[PDB]
Order: structure tokens, then C-alpha cells, then sequence
């Protein structure tokens, strides 16, 4: 009765469709019921052709992993005519361009790249920011546990940034930011780190509802325990089937800021942007992770949404997303 | 009641009547009578008959006392199975002549343990057998599960 | 010294892989590993709720070929990357349209 | 109406429906809440689901019984001089629009001379290309080998039994009526699971019908005979019947002796025929006037998910371009062997014809789902959803050859897609009367 009350009608029956059909696809032992969550899945397919602004393409960047990444850009405007096949790759115009990596969410078990839901969110992101944007397609635990996701990841940016009709005319680099949401967080977080010491330089992050968790249960989760369309047994589910067999939610991926993960402090990081629903289970969590970095001696601006749960920024129906909007257009425009 | 089995030997064997029913065979045997004299035993050791006796005994016993658990009897099950191989032999054929189902299945998972994952070298070694497959056999049959192999 | 029955007895219990691999080590055993009721029990190991008979089913796979020929050739492959998976009827339906399809295809005018 | 913002993230749920929706979905929870683990199981094995889409209908039956244009480009990596190869075969087919026969003549040569060093799909593609730009300047086994060496008629044919099938529980008399019985590769599978049923293997009759021997031969003598052997070797009844004719405008209902319709059921199949008929004016509606009046209780169609019978020559060349370079890039993993060749061959013999033949020669002319569905439309047809059952049984198909990888099924708006990741290559759907 208390979600009916926070959200409209239509986000609430898409979040409540989708958490009864992820309840129905659960099991036990541990095992994913893979053909029947492909069934349920709603999926699209890339259109060349101009939509409000936007076409899209597929690349299949990797073979031996069949590493896919979907592609957008806006429309041509010296082009009357659609773009064909060869004109697909031309070089942008425009001093700086930047090109916004992004990875989506599903607690690495749910969605994928040309799902729907997230292809409205990549184009929508390419019409308010004005740029282009590369979604990959990593590998889902548990039939693929860690640490497949961040190496697909790792593919992908060094994909991206060898790439030369993306690039910069002041620099003649690329302006890359790598963003991501729920799991995708977690993901881009790890390949920013990674990238931190290897000499690829990143512009910044945009972690949406980012997932991360230790062992010691924090204050916000036996209050919000079943009640804005978030439990913690499924909490418990995705992160053993995402970890290897035999590992606790202390381990570096599940919690950077532990005894055993390297520090921040005297490492190369770059900016990020920290979106913090206020009635999401995992409050307590996804705040902590900001001051890891306030104290890491990183820059960082907190924005603490009150009154915001989980998937506010699939229907624009709301207040929240015009906000987050304008924030990441003034942080990638910068 | 008690009955009296003679082995092949000579030895003698007081047995509880109730644990010869465990027999199906020697229950047969009784319900058509000529064993009140004494029931004889034409291929069978007494130490082996001596063993499967204390088996079927234990059992009952332990079958009665809940009647009137298992952790107990599977503990007593692999304490009874410290033996070699010979003696595991002269066991599954007393266990066939006397028809006992219970034993003959723990003798036949034993065996079957120990013959669990080996290949074709390695169970000749462990019975010490002649392959007499010729080259052209042999490599029809390792064809046929080449699939196992990998 | 071991007789007939009794090498049946014994690798009544084993595994699949183990009994494909004790196939291949002498005469007698070879000669036990194809009774198809050992292989007809590794098949139905896992295969709850069918919903037709057993002995109707069995007819039916003995007509097409057998059981060693349908545990060797798609329920292996299909089986490698997760063993420990409960067949349903699905798998049933498929194996056996493959087994037929290819009786078929072997078949003579 | 429909919203906005759920039809574009795709779902159909009607705006006077959105709280009824809501309720039932908090009644399902609930009723989920209070079951155990074997509710959870039951719906994930047991169940089936149709078209998930319509969250109405769906939720409803789970409820029930739980309480009794569009263009895909997907660009390679392997492309070192690729836009010299694919730039010149425009501009041979600009040229030949054009009414230039010299330049065309002169583009061609250059094309191989290009061809001649480029490596993967790309040469093949580019040879038989050039190949048939050469024939149309100058006029101005192949089957049983790629079904061995591809999926797409495997995954047809077994997504059509399991349609049938799914049509024909609970009947007694069954016949089926084929447009393309070729090899009769499909029927032994359709055949067990209808012996293998609860209730008895009812009688099945079949009538094919195929093109007109070009050996004088008899080939559907040969499939009848083997198909009433293996029957009686299986135990159920069946009764054989082959056909000889041209294109299917000259089929008839008479020409069929068909029963009764209150007293059996009549299924329809096609895989990969029905686009033959578009070249002749007043084909297809006759054909599909012909079957409303045979009245069955299922038309199973599968077809290619392709636009090639538009008008512009140009238009035409470049998506069918564009979607063998693809397919032929979908082969290139497999080790060298037989069938791929002979496969290879069958395709480039393909694309020649339909850069080469014109006119009602041309006989591949193939459509998407929107025009097929609008051509169904006009007569008096409704489409079959599909199940979660048939999704299943095609992906064990393609996880039993290399792992299951590369080629994905996909399932939108009740037909199923099997294509090379997210290009839908063949599409099968089912149809019944209105
Ligand atoms: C089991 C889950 C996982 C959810 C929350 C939920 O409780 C309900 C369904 C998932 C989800 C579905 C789509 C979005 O990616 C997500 C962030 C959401 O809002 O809801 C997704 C979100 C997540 O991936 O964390």
C-alpha cells in the first residue's frame, strides 16, 4: 500500500511485473532458469534508419566471446537522405564529442543491451546530451561468474578508445565517460579502476543506483526489508551467484572499501557522479561509497533524491528524471 | 526357536529362527518341511557363513529394537567392510547361494566404489585380467565411447 | 574368476561415464555393458512426470536403435555444460526426435 | 488507447485497464507469498506462457492456474579494404540503372581484380555478386547439404510440430496437407510425439504435394514408402498420399479429397514456399482464398525476414547485399568440410538468380512480418501465439552444435526469430481462422 503511494500507477505495475517475474525465475539450489527469463524478456533490434535524431547499428567488437556492443549517434543533419551502411562510420563533427560507455542493470543475472528499457534510456541519453554512446553486452553470471564482466568491460573501453572516426579535433583524443546503473555501476566502477593504472585516461563516471554490500546488515535494510519492490534474500541470491563458490560479501568486487582492496589514496581516479535513491533497501550502502571516496581524497558530487526508489529513470512521468537529466548534461558538458 | 546350520566343513551354528527367515530361500525351505533335521550347506565356508550370520543378526536385532537408528547401522556397515579382496569374493558368491538381497547390495555398492573412476588400465591392474580384445576390436569398441574419454 | 550375473549385479550401481569406461577393459564386461537395461536405467535416472509408460517408451526406443545410441550422441552434448540437471520430458522429445530423424536418415527405399 | 510510455518499452497494457492490472498483479504476490518453494517450481517447469506482451491476459492465466521500415546492420571487424569491394558493387548496380553497359562491363572487372585479394566472407559474397552483375549485363543434394550444415530448416521444422502438436491434443483423425514435402525430414519427429501421447496414437494422414520431377523420376514414392516402414516399425496408423504440380495457384479444394470437417482435423504447413507465389498476379489471394475454404485449425508459415520484392533494383541490391554477406558471415567458424561447400554454392546459386533473373522468373521475393501479416489480414486469418515451450526446444537445438552460440531465438509479438544475435534471419509463426 506505502509503493502506491510514492510512485505513479506505471512505474509501480512495471517494477511490481517485473519483480514477480524475477521471483518466478529464482531457485534455490542456485541454478537460473536462463530459457524462460529469455521468453519473458522483451528485446529490440537496431534501426539505421533516423528516429527523432537517433539511428543505431550493432558491432560485434570480440568473436571468441561474441562480445556485442550497440552503437548510437544523432542524425546527420548535411544528410537529407538516410545514412547508408558506409556513412554509419563516418567522424563526427564538432570540436569535442564525447562518447558515453554504458552498462545496464539486472544484479548480472537480468536485461541486456538491446533490451528495451535500456534503449530508450541510451537514446534519451543521445538526444538531452548530445552525444554518442556505446552499450555493451557482457556476460551474465551464474552461468558465467566472476570475473567475465570486467573483462568484457575492459574490451569494450579498449575497443572504444582505438576507434579513429571517434575521436576530437582540439586533441585528437577521445572524451570518453563511462557510466552505468544497479550492477553496471559495480562494473564500470571496477574497468574505471582498472583503466586507472594501465594509461587509458577516463573524463568521468555516472553510477546510478550503484550495488554494493558487505557482511554486517547496515541499518536501512531490516526497516525497507520488503516494502519499495526490494528484498534482502534475493539481495543474498544475486551476490552467490555472482561470487565464487566458497567467498563472502567481503570480497573486493562486493566491497572495495575492506581491508583487503587496495586503497584509493595515491591512485588515479577520475570525477564521478554518485545518484542515491533515498528509498531504495540499499541506502545505507551507496552513501557509505561516496564518503569512501570524500575521504579517498576523489572529487565527487552527492545528490541524495528523498523521495526517489528504485527504477526512477525509466518513465518520464516524474520529477526526478528531468533533474538527473539536467545534472549528467551539465557534468558531461562541462 | 533355534536353528542348527551345518557348514560344508563341519563347523555348527546356532542360529535365532527369526534371523533364518531373513533367508527367503531357507524360509522356503522350512515351510516344506525335511529341515527340522538340520539344514546343510553343500558349497559354503564356515567363516563366511560365520560372517553373513553376524551381519543378519545385527540387523534384525537393531530392525526389532526400533520396531519396538540408521546413523548406528551405516556406521556399522563401513566398520564390517574393512576386509581385503579374496574375502569380498568368497562373500558375493555365499551371499548369491544363500540369497540374502540386503548383503549382496552392500557387496556390490563396495565393489562398485572401488571401481569408481578408473579406466582401462587401471581396473586390469586392480584384478590383475587378460584383455583378449585383438587391435581391430579394441579400437571399434574405444571408438564407440571415444566420448567418455573426453 | 567372476561369472556373468554377477559382473551385472555389480555394475548395476556405476555411473554412466564409469560404465562406458569399464566397457572397454575386458570381454565379459564388454559383453555385460550392452544389456540395455542398464543403459535404460542411466536414461530414466532423472526423468520425473513423464506421462506415458515405461514399457511403451522402451518399445519405442528398441525400435529406433537403443539406449546407448541416445545417451552417446545428444543427451551427452547437451548434458556437458551443466551436469548436475534433472531431464524433464523436453529433453525426452528432443533426443528422441533426433533419434528418429536420423534412423531415418539411415534408413534404405 | 494504448499508453505511450509502456508501448515503447514494450508492453500492451490499455489505459482503462491499468488499475486492474495493478490489483491482480498484488493478488498474484500474495498468493505467491503464501506458497512454498513448489509453487515457484510448478510455474517454472510445468506451466506455459502466451505472449507475455498482453500483461491482462498473462497475469490472468497465471492467476487461474496457480489457484484452480526497420534495417539491421551489424558491422564485421574483419574489414581491411572492404569499402573498395562494397563502393564498387554500388556503383555496378548504378551503372546498370543507368542503361550504361560499358561502365557496368569495366566495374565488374575491377571488382574481381579486387576480390581477388580479400579474405573471409567477403570473397565469396563479392564473386558471386560479380557473377550475377555479369548475367544480368549479359542479358540486357544443394537442399540436403545445408540442412545438415545449418540450423534454419532444423529450427522450422521442429517449431512447426510443436505448433501442430499443440493444435492437435485431444482429437482423434489428423491430416495434414504440406506444400513442400522435398525430403519428408520433418514428419518422424511429429510422428513419435503423436504415438508417445496420453490417450493413444491417433490415425494420421498425410498429403504432400512437391514440384514436378525434372529427372522423370519418383521421389515421393521413395518418401511414402520409408514413412509407412518406419510408421509401422513405430505402431500408429498412417495413410500416404503424394501430389505433382507446378506452383500452388493451380491447387484446388477438390483436387484434394478432403473429409468432413466435423469429423477430423486439417493442418497446413509451409517452410520457405509461400513467397514463390507473390510473382504471379492473383496467386496468393487464390491460394489463400483456397485454404479460408478448406477451413483448418492451423496454417504454420516460415519465411525469411527480409524486404526484397520492392520495386527500386537498387533498394533490392542493397539489403539482399547487405543480408547474405551476413549469413555468409555466419559460416565461417565451421572447419573446412563437404556440406559447408556445397552449401556455399547453393547460396551463391541463389543470389545469382535474384540479381540476374527478373520478371515472373524471379521467384525469391521475400517480405517482413508487417506486410506478411497484412497480406493474412485482408482474407480472414488471426495469428497463434507460440509458447515458452517451443523457445525452449529451439535453444537446446542450437546449444547441441558449438555450444550454443552465435544464432538466438527470439520471440515478438507471438512468432519466433532465429537470427545471428540480434538479426532476425528466419521467422516462423501460425495462423487460424478468424
Ligand atoms: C529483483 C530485483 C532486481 C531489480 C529490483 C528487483 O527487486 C525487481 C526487479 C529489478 C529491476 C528491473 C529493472 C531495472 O534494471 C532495476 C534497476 C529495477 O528498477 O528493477 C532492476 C533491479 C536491480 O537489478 O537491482
Amino acid at each position: 500500500i506505502e509503493s502506491r503511494t510514492v510512485v505513479p500507477l506505471n512505474t509501480w505495475v512495471l517494477i511490481s511485473n517485473f519483480k514477480v517475474a524475477y521471483n518466478i525465475l529464482r531457485r534455490p539450489d542456485g541454478t537460473f532458469n536462463r530459457h524462460l527469463a529469455e521468453y519473458l524478456d522483451r528485446k529490440v533490434t537496431a534501426n539505421a534508419n533516423p528516429v527523432d535524431g537517433v539511428f543505431s547499428f550493432d558491432v560485434l567488437i570480440d568473436r571468441r566471446i561474441n562480445l556485442l556492443s550497440r552503437v548510437y549517434r544523432p542524425a546527420y543533419a548535411d544528410q537529407e537522405q538516410p545514412p547508408s551502411i558506409l556513412d554509419l562510420e563516418k567522424p563526427v563533427d564538432g570540436d569535442i564529442v564525447p562518447v558515453i560507455l554504458f552498462f545496464h542493470g539486472g544484479s548480472f543475472a537480468h536485461s541486456s543491451a538491446n533490451s528495451a528499457i535500456y534503449d530508450t534510456l541510451c537514446r534519451r541519453l543521445v538526444g538531452l546530451c548530445k552525444c554518442v554512446v556505446v552499450s555493451v553486452n557482457y556476460r551474465r553470471a551464474p552461468e558465467n561468474p566472476y570475473p567475465c564482466a570486467y573483462d568484457d568491460g575492459w574490451i569494450a573501453l579498449n575497443w572504444v578508445n582505438s576507434r579513429s572516426w571517434l575521436k576530437s579535433k582540439k586533441d585528437s583524443k577521445v572524451h570518453i565517460f563511462l557510466a552505468g546503473d544497479s550492477s553496471g555501476g559495480n562494473i564500470a566502477h571496477n574497468v574505471a579502476l582498472r583503466a586507472g593504472e594501465s594509461g587509458i585516461d577516463v573524463l568521468g563516471n555516472i553510477l546510478l543506483n550503484p550495488m554494493f554490500g558487505g557482511n554486517e546488515r547496515t541499518e536501512s535494510e531490516k526497516s525497507l526489508d520488503g516494502k519499495y519492490f526490494v528484498t534482502v534474500r534475493d539481495r543474498d541470491w544475486y551476490w552467490k551467484a555472482f561470487l565464487p563458490e566458497g567467498e563472502d560479501r567481503e570480497h573486493p568486487a562486493c566491497n572495495p572499501f575492506s581491508p583487503r582492496g587496495k586503497s584509493l589514496e595515491g591512485v588515479s581516479f577520475p570525477k564521478s557522479l554518485v545518484v542515491v535513491a533515498g528509498l531504495d533497501l540499499i541506502r545505507d550502502w551507496q552513501l557509505a561509497y561516496a564518503e569512501g571516496l570524500k575521504k579517498a581524497g576523489q572529487e565527487v558530487k552527492l545528490m541524495h533524491l528523498e523521495k526517489a526508489t528504485v527504477g526512477f529513470y525509466l518513465l518520464p512521468n516524474n520529477n526526478h528524471f528531468h533533474n538527473v537529466m539536467d545534472e549528467i548534461s551539465a557534468f558531461v558538458n562541462a | 526357536k533355534k536353528i542348527v546350520l551345518k557348514s560344508s566343513d563341519g563347523e555348527s551354528f546356532e542360529v535365532e529362527e527369526a534371523v533364518a527367515l531373513e533367508s527367503q530361500t531357507i524360509a522356503h525351505m522350512v515351510e516344506d518341511d525335511c529341515v527340522d533335521n538340520g539344514v546343510p550347506l553343500p558349497n559354503v565356508t564356515s567363516k563366511i557363513l560365520a560372517k553373513v550370520i553376524e551381519y543378519c543378526k545385527r540387523h534384525v536385532e537393531a530392525a526389532a529394537s526400533k520396531a519396538e537408528s540408521d546413523d548406528d547401522l551405516k556406521a556399522w556397515d563401513a566398520d564390517f567392510m574393512k576386509i581385503d579382496q579374496a574375502t569380498l569374493f568368497e562373500l558375493i558368491l555365499a551371499a548369491n547361494y544363500l540369497n540374502i538381497k540386503n548383503l549382496l547390495d552392500l557387496t556390490c555398492q563396495t565393489v562398485a566404489d572401488m571401481i569408481k573412476g578408473k579406466t582401462p588400465e587401471e581396473i586390469r591392474t586392480t584384478f590383475n585380467i587378460k584383455n583378449d580384445f585383438t587391435p581391430e576390436e579394441e579400437e571399434e569398441v574405444r571408438r564407440e565411447n571415444q566420448w567418455a574419454f573426453e | 574368476n567372476l561369472d556373468e550375473n554377477l559382473v551385472y549385479e555389480v555394475l548395476k550401481h556405476v555411473d554412466a561415464k564409469t560404465l562406458a569406461m569399464s566397457s572397454c577393459v575386458s570381454k565379459i564386461w564388454h559383453k555385460t555393458a550392452q544389456d540395455e537395461r542398464l543403459w535404460e536405467l542411466i536414461c530414466t535416472r532423472h526423468w520425473t512426470n513423464i506421462g506415458c509408460g515405461q514399457n511403451q517408451l522402451r518399445s519405442v526406443v528398441l525400435a529406433l536403435g537403443g539406449f546407448r545410441r541416445l545417451h552417446s550422441l545428444y543427451l551427452w552434448p547437451l548434458s556437458k555444460p551443466n551436469p548436475r540437471a534433472r531431464f524433464g520430458k523436453d529433453e525426452l522429445k528432443l533426443t528422441l526426435s533426433l533419434l528418429s530423424i536420423r534412423y531415418y536418415k539411415k534408413m534404405s527405399f | 488507447m494504448d499508453d505511450e510510455l509502456l508501448a515503447v518499452l514494450g508492453y500492451k497494457v490499455r489505459s482503462s485497464e491499468m488499475a486492474e492490472v495493478a490489483l491482480k498483479l498484488e493478488q498474484l504476490e500474495t498468493m505467491m507469498s503464501n506458497v512454498q518453494e513448489d509453487g515457484l517450481s510448478h510455474l517454472a517447469t510445468d506451466t506455459v506462457h502466451y505472449n507475455p506482451s498482453e500483461l491482462y491476459s498473462w497475469l490472468d492465466n497465471m492467476l487461474s492456474e496457480l489457484n484452480p521500415s526497420t534495417r539491421s546492420v551489424i558491422l564485421v571487424d574483419s574489414q581491411e579494404n572492404g569499402v573498395r569491394l562494397v563502393h564498387a558493387l554500388m556503383a555496378c548496380a548504378e551503372a546498370i540503372q543507368q542503361n550504361n553497359l560499358t561502365l557496368a562491363e569495366a566495374l565488374v572487372k575491377q571488382i574481381g581484380c579486387l576480390a581477388v585479394s580479400q579474405a573471409g566472407a567477403m570473397r565469396k559474397v563479392a564473386t558471386y555478386f560479380a557473377e550475377a552483375l555479369a548475367r544480368r549485363i549479359y542479358r540486357l543434394t544443394l537442399q540436403m547439404h545445408f540442412y545438415e550444415t545449418c540450423p534454419y530448416l532444423k529450427f522450422a521444422h521442429f517449431t512447426a510440430n510443436q505448433a501442430i502438436l499443440e493444435a492437435f491434443e485431444g482429437k482423434k483423425r489428423v491430416h495434414v496437407i504440406d506444400f513442400s514435402m522435398n525430403q519428408g525430414l520433418q514428419w518422424p519427429a511429429l510422428m513419435q510425439a503423436l504415438a508417445l501421447r496420453e490417450g493413444g496414437p491417433p490415425t494420421f494422414r498425410l498429403t504432400g504435394i512437391g514440384p514436378p520431377a525434372p529427372d522423370n523420376s519418383d521421389h515421393l514414392h521413395e518418401v511414402g514408402c520409408k514413412l509407412a516402414q518406419l510408421a509401422e516399425a513405430i505402431h500408429v496408423e498412417f495413410e500416404y498420399r503424394g501430389f505433382v504440380a507446378n506452383s500452388l495457384a493451380d491447387l484446388d479444394a477438390s483436387m484434394l479429397e478432403l473429409r468432413p470437417s466435423d469429423t477430423e482435423a486439417v493442418a497446413v504447413n509451409s517452410v520457405f514456399e509461400l513467397h514463390k507465389l507473390l510473382g504471379r498476379p492473383g496467386g496468393i489471394e487464390k491460394v489463400l482464398g483456397v485454404v479460408k475454404q478448406i477451413k483448418p485449425v492451423i496454417f504454420t508459415v516460415v519465411e525469411q525476414e527480409s524486404n526484397h520484392n520492392g520495386p527500386v533494383f537498387l533498394d533490392r541490391f542493397t539489403e539482399s547485399l547487405h543480408y547474405y554477406s551476413t549469413l555468409f558471415d555466419s559460416l565461417e567458424g565451421v572447419p573446412n568440410s563437404q556440406d559447408k561447400v556445397m552449401s556455399e554454392v547453393y547460396l551463391g546459386k541463389q543470389i545469382c538468380n535474384l540479381v540476374a533473373c527478373e520478371g515472373p522468373d524471379r521467384v525469391e521475393r521475400h517480405e517482413t512480418l508487417s506486410q506478411w501479416g497484412n497480406r493474412f489480414g485482408s482474407s480472414g486469418l488471426a495469428p497463434a501465439h507460440l509458447g515458452s515451450n517451443a523457445f525452449k526446444q529451439a535453444s537446446m537445438l542450437l546449444s547441441v552444435f558449438n555450444s550454443g552460440q552465435g544464432y538466438r531465438v527470439e520471440e515478438s509479438n507471438g512468432c519466433l526469430m532465429l537470427g545471428w544475435h540480434t538479426r532476425p534471419l528466419i521467422t516462423t509463426s501460425a495462423w487460424k481462422l478468424s
